């Protein structure tokens, strides 16, 4: 079985700049190797095969070389929507045919400051019996950030989830948003409700919150 | 032009069987060869099965050997793969991939299906509840709102959310789906819009969940 | 193991059949615990690598034509591409691995290659291949039955 070795498997780089992708082959493949683009919620899309050949309505900035055991993949002048995952994969004569692992390529921006919101939880929930509260922030770059849950000046601890979305194909930005999920009855306990954030774009922590009862 | 649409999949208990459909138009179904290739969540693509022109020809990965069962009916313009003992790793979405045919008799897979999820577990089959999450009165920031909805507690995936019945795409950010210690998933959804159009335009977000045939739609206003 | 190629041109007019050989000569199966693809198709005598690039035979891939067997079996392709196709790719224990193509044409010209593939501890590194040269011809200037040139 042909084993795809590819370098390297999370990648930063500006609008414009060169980037190379490389994937090596455990056994001589001649050129029968296909580059294919991921983008997030998309399925994989053909753009180059056989090492070199590119695909029809392919852009040119896209390319490929290499024989045997060592290839490349290069895109001339990173765009924001190539934003993607690139696999390898081999097309040798015999059926295993194996993929790389895969270059996650996410673009390098100016520093940009997420516009912060918060939302109590529903009426419909609180009959229920939880109490969730969202705390988003919006559109921003880098990806790195912090976001403190507080009740009545109280940091939490281990009770919420975040998550956060891929990077957009125009503005290159992010979202975040953070559950702290609670029970009805503790949700009634405490009164004031705010999440604090920490962030590059914000020199001062910036904080949302919400007086209980409304 | 060439399409294929991918169905079947869905939840599954550890040893139970499944059965995936694709359905191949705008192309000479007959003349190519076929793939299956599975991605599991979050994780890299692996090759599962090809399938020839006229089916002479048949492969698995040893991984599915035994146990999975390829063929394709040409008289439909369809491609099958049946499933059996399926365990925790078989979890991915599986896509059929025609390979380009042609005359250069190329091997490279350049059309892909959407993709079916297929979930082995033998967790229960759950529906979302979908709680609005209303713009606030200081929560506008400087002439711009954002609202959305927050469809919890619900397996497994996927769910679908569209705004306005698909009409409001701009400003959307529906986020990716959070497993919890419930064993539960849940996400939310939000898009940014002008805080002088609140009472004006009405907003709606489309949660849909075909697992448990949960189609919903919830008015967000200000509260 | 190596691939001999005792012939290196077939000239043929339409409408013959032509049998291409490969000599596998000395299969180097050291016991059992190994299978061989073999296959067959069309490719060019390029700048870097020779059978390198593979072109179907008559619609039909490198796949289409491919025998799968250990080193004691013989093997041959189904009736079905026989009749339909008119190639039948065929392995004998003799050494022996031949593709025969029914009812010439002038599309059927080109470079052949034969290749076989030593399967082994679930690994295929070690392949050879040969080529020959197939020439279809036209008119009162073609012959009347094909010919083939010996190798160097
Ligand atoms: C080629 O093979 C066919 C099928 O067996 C046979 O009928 C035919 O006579 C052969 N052609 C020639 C020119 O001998």
């Amino acid at each position: 079985d042909i084993q795809l070795t590819q370098s390297p498997s999370s990648l930063s780089a500006s609008v414009g700049d060169r980037v190379t992708i490389t994937c090596q082959a455990s056994q001589d493949i001649s050129n029968y190797l296909n580059w294919y683009q991921q983008k997030p919620g998309k399925a994989p899309k053909l753009l180059i095969y056989d090492a070199s050949n590119l695909g029809t309505g392919v852009p040119s900035r896209f390319s490929g070389s290499g024989s045997g055991t060592d290839f490349t993949f290069t895109i001339s002048s990173l765009q924001p929507e190539d934003i993607a995952t690139y696999y390898c994969q081999q097309a040798d004569f015999v059926p295993p045919w194996t993929f790389g692992g895969g270059t996650k390529v996410e673009i390098k921006r100016t520093v940009a400051a997420p516009s912060v919101f918060i939302f109590p939880p529903s009426d419909e929930q609180l009959k229920s019996g939880t109490a969730s509260v969202v705390c988003l922030l919006n559109n921003f770059y880098p990806r790195e950030a912090k976001v403190q849950w507080k009740v009545d000046n109280a940091l939490q601890s281990g009770n919420s989830q975040e998550s956060v979305t891929e990077q957009d194909s125009k503005d290159s930005t992010y979202s975040l948003s953070s559950t702290l999920t609670l029970s009805k009855a503790d949700y009634e306990k405490h009164k004031v409700y705010a999440c604090e954030v920490t962030h590059q774009g914000l020199s001062s922590p910036v904080t949302k919150s919400f007086n209980r009862g409304e | 032009e060439v399409q294929l649409v991918e169905s079947g999949g869905g939840l599954v208990q550890p040893g139970g069987s499944l059965r995936l459909s694709c359905a191949a138009s705008g192309f000479t179904f007959d003349d190519y060869s076929m793939n299956w290739v599975r991605q599991a969540p979050g994780k890299g693509l692996e090759w599962v099965s090809y399938i020839s022109s006229d089916a002479d020809t048949i492969y698995y990965a040893d991984s599915v050997k035994g146990r999975f069962t390829i063929s394709r009916d040409n008289a439909k313009n369809s491609l099958y793969l049946q499933m059996n003992s399926l365990r925790a790793e078989d979890t991915a979405v599986y896509y059929c991939a025609r390979e380009a045919g042609g005359v250069l008799g190329r091997v490279d897979f350049q059309h892909w299906g959407q993709g079916t999820l297929v979930t082995v577990s033998s967790a229960s089959t759950k529906g979302p509840s979908v709680f609005p999450l209303a713009p606030s009165s200081k929560s506008t920031s400087g002439g711009t709102a954002a609202l959305g909805c927050l469809v919890k507690d619900y397996f497994p995936e996927p769910v679908t959310v569209s705004w306005n019945s698909g009409a409001l795409t701009s400003g959307v950010h529906t986020f990716p789906a959070v497993l919890q210690s419930s064993g539960l998933y849940s996400l939310s959804s939000v898009v940014t819009v002008p805080s002088s159009s609140l009472g004006t335009q009405t907003y709606i977000c489309n949660v849909n969940h075909k697992p448990s045939n949960t189609k919903v739609d919830k008015k967000v206003e200000p509260k | 193991f190596k691939v001999a190629t005792p012939y290196s041109l077939y000239v043929c007019p339409e409408g013959q059949n032509v049998t291409l050989t490969c000599r596998l000569l000395g299969p180097v199966d050291k016991g059992h615990d190994v299978t061989f693809y073999k296959t067959w198709y069309r490719s060019s005598r390029g700048e870097v690598q020779t059978c390198s690039e593979r072109r179907p035979i008559r619609q039909l891939t490198f796949q289409d034509l491919h025998l799968h067997h250990g080193g004691h079996q013989a093997a041959q392709t189904s009736h079905d591409l026989a009749q339909r196709h008119g190639l039948e790719s065929a392995s004998d224990h003799h050494g022996n691995f031949s593709i025969t193509m029914r009812n010439l044409t002038l599309l059927d010209s080109g470079l052949y290659c034969c290749l076989v593939v030593e399967i082994r501890h679930h690994h295929s590194e070690h392949r050879v291949h040969g080529a020959m040269e197939l020439q279809v011809q036209t008119g009162k200037d073609a012959p009347s039955n094909c010919v083939v040139y010996p190798s160097s």
